[PDB]
Formats: structure tokens, sequence, C-alpha cells
């Protein structure tokens, strides 16, 4: 597989990346506490937002409104309007670092998760917390909404992946599955957009694929390779492929049905922390120690 | 005492 690199930012370490739905922009949230807005067509730094102390691990655009959300090691979830260029409000509530934050695709909700061992759901119009999901016994490193069902998947350093039934779209939330298999902490999880599958990535250097029925869930297979912690993973939305990124300085592509290696991409001296895909285009971004790369695959 | 700081 070929990587067609479209843009590379050079910066201090980047942690999060978010693709705008219609403009050729990405937000990149940095370890230094700054949030950068880049035009990746021209390669221009359009703006920089300063509203956190310490790393900014979570970053996401709203799908239709001129809003983005950021989440930081200062424990805050911040909501911004990028047209007016203003920080609108802070959702404080988390009691330790925020690891992820994202908007729901339809409801006026923000999802966040934290080292405080909770996943929280906020209504961004009323600006209050509407749900707190407890159960993990260590940091929650990742949480994500299912694209079509009332489910959330989360990953924790407690070595489990959890699937939560959220119900309460209309207690609010119950744990449906607890997935054990990783022998070390789990850093990331993802839903397939259409199949009942989940991917996870761990400090065991493994990416695991799981499947769900209405009543059961279990481990399908393992992507073996990576020689350090696997930071992030996702399903290719248009091909039967798995993508993963790791502190071993590689992005790897694997076949979804076989878990065989397809391609490895390396950087000389940059650990990878995060990968994402554009919500409409076949466009990917990866965050690493020296900035962010935006690329297409074959 | 904390982990995953990078």
């Amino acid at each position: 597989m070929a990587m067609l690199t479209k843009f590379e930012s050079r910066s201090s370490r980047a942690k999060g990346v978010a693709f705008h739905p219609t403009q050729p922009w990405i937000l990149t949230s940095l370890h230094n506490g700054r949030i950068q807005l880049w035009d990746y067509r021209m390669g221009t730094l359009l703006d920089r937002f300063d509203g956190h102390d310490g790393p900014v691990r979570g970053i996401a655009f709203h799908p239709t409104q001129p809003i983005f959300v950021s989440g930081g090691d200062d424990y805050k979830v911040n909501v911004w309007n990028y047209k007016s260029r203003k920080l609108l409000f802070s959702l404080c509530g988390h009691m330790d670092y925020v690891r992820v934050c994202t908007f729901h695709h339809e409801y006026p909700w923000i999802l966040s998760c934290s080292d405080d061992q909770t996943i929280r759901i906020w209504n961004w119009q009323s600006r209050n917390c509407i749900a707190i999901l407890t159960g993990h016994s260590h940091y929650v490193m990742c949480a994500a909404f299912h694209p079509s069902e009332d489910l959330i998947v989360s990953a924790s350093l407690d070595q489990t992946v959890r699937v939560w039934d959220i119900s309460g779209l209309r207690a609010d939330a119950i744990v449906k599955f607890v997935l054990e298999g990783h022998d070390r902490g789990v850093n990331w999880c993802a839903f397939h957009p259409t199949l009942p599958l989940i991917l996870s990535a761990g400090d065991d250097r493994l990416v695991k694929l799981w499947r769900m029925t209405a009543s059961k869930a279990w481990e399908v297979d393992t992507c073996r390779g990576h020689f350090n912690n696997v930071s992030c993973c996702l399903f290719h939305p248009h091909q039967e492929l798995i993508l993963s990124a790791s502190e071993d300085k590689t992005i790897r592509v694997w076949d979804l049905n076989r878990r065989t290696a397809v391609q490895t991409f390396r950087r000389a001296n940059d650990r990878f922390w995060f990968i994402t895909v554009h919500p409409k285009l076949n466009l990917f971004a990866a965050a690493h120690d020296s900035g962010v790369m935006v690329f297409k695959l074959e | 005492l904390k982990t995953k700081l990078l």
C-alpha cells in the first residue's frame, strides 16, 4: 500500500487531530497546551487557540455547527466557536486528565473520558452533565459513540474494553459487555461503521478484533507486529483494512478478515499517538512527536 | 504516581 502525503505540520508533539467536515482544515491539539488550526491544502496555520494548561489530548469538530471541543490535562472540557473565535464555556467536572472528547453525530451531546475512571456525557446546549458511566477501575483512555446504535465503547488501563448500552437516549447507561483478553492496559477502541466489530489497541503491543452478537461478545483475532505500545487503531471506512499507530514509530495496515500485514510506514524518530479518518473523504491524519501528517492510502 | 503522561 502507498501513502500519498498531502500535508505535514512540523511542531512539538501533537496529541489529537480533527478533520473539519467541509473545509480543508484540521485542528491539532498539542502537548504544549496549544490548539492549532491548519489549512492542509495550502499548508497554513490559520489560527491558534490558547485555553488549556498542559497537554490537550482531546479535540473534535461538531458535524454541522461552528463549534469544536477540546479536553485537557487541566481536567477541563472546553467548547469553542471557531467562527467568532471564542471559548464559550468550560465543562469542569472531571477529576483527573481528560483523554478524549467528541460530539455526538445527532444529539446535542459531548462525550468525554478521563483518568478519573469515568466516561461523561454532556449536553452542550444546556451545558450540564447528563450521564456519568462508572465501572472501569483505572484510567479510561478512550470512549466512542456507535454510529447507528445507542452504544458506547470504552478502553481502560484496567485491561478491559467495555460496551455500554445508552438506553437513556430515552438507568441512563448500563454495561453490556466486558471484554477481557489484553494482558496489559488498553489505550484505544473503535467501532466498525456497519459490522458488529470492535478493535482495540494495547500496551501489550497488540491490536485485537472483537465481535458482538445481541447477547455475547468475544475476541476474533490479534494483529501481531508492533514492537511497542499501540496508541490508536481504526477501521478503514471504505476497504476491508485495519489501521494502527504505535510508539514503535510506525503506522501499520492489516487485512480485516485475516489480520495479515499489509503495509508498514515508519518515521525515523517520532512515536505515533493518534490516527483519524475524514468523515467524508478517504483522507487520514496521524499525530506524532514532530507534528501531524495528512495522507491518502493508495 | 501518574502514568501515560507523554
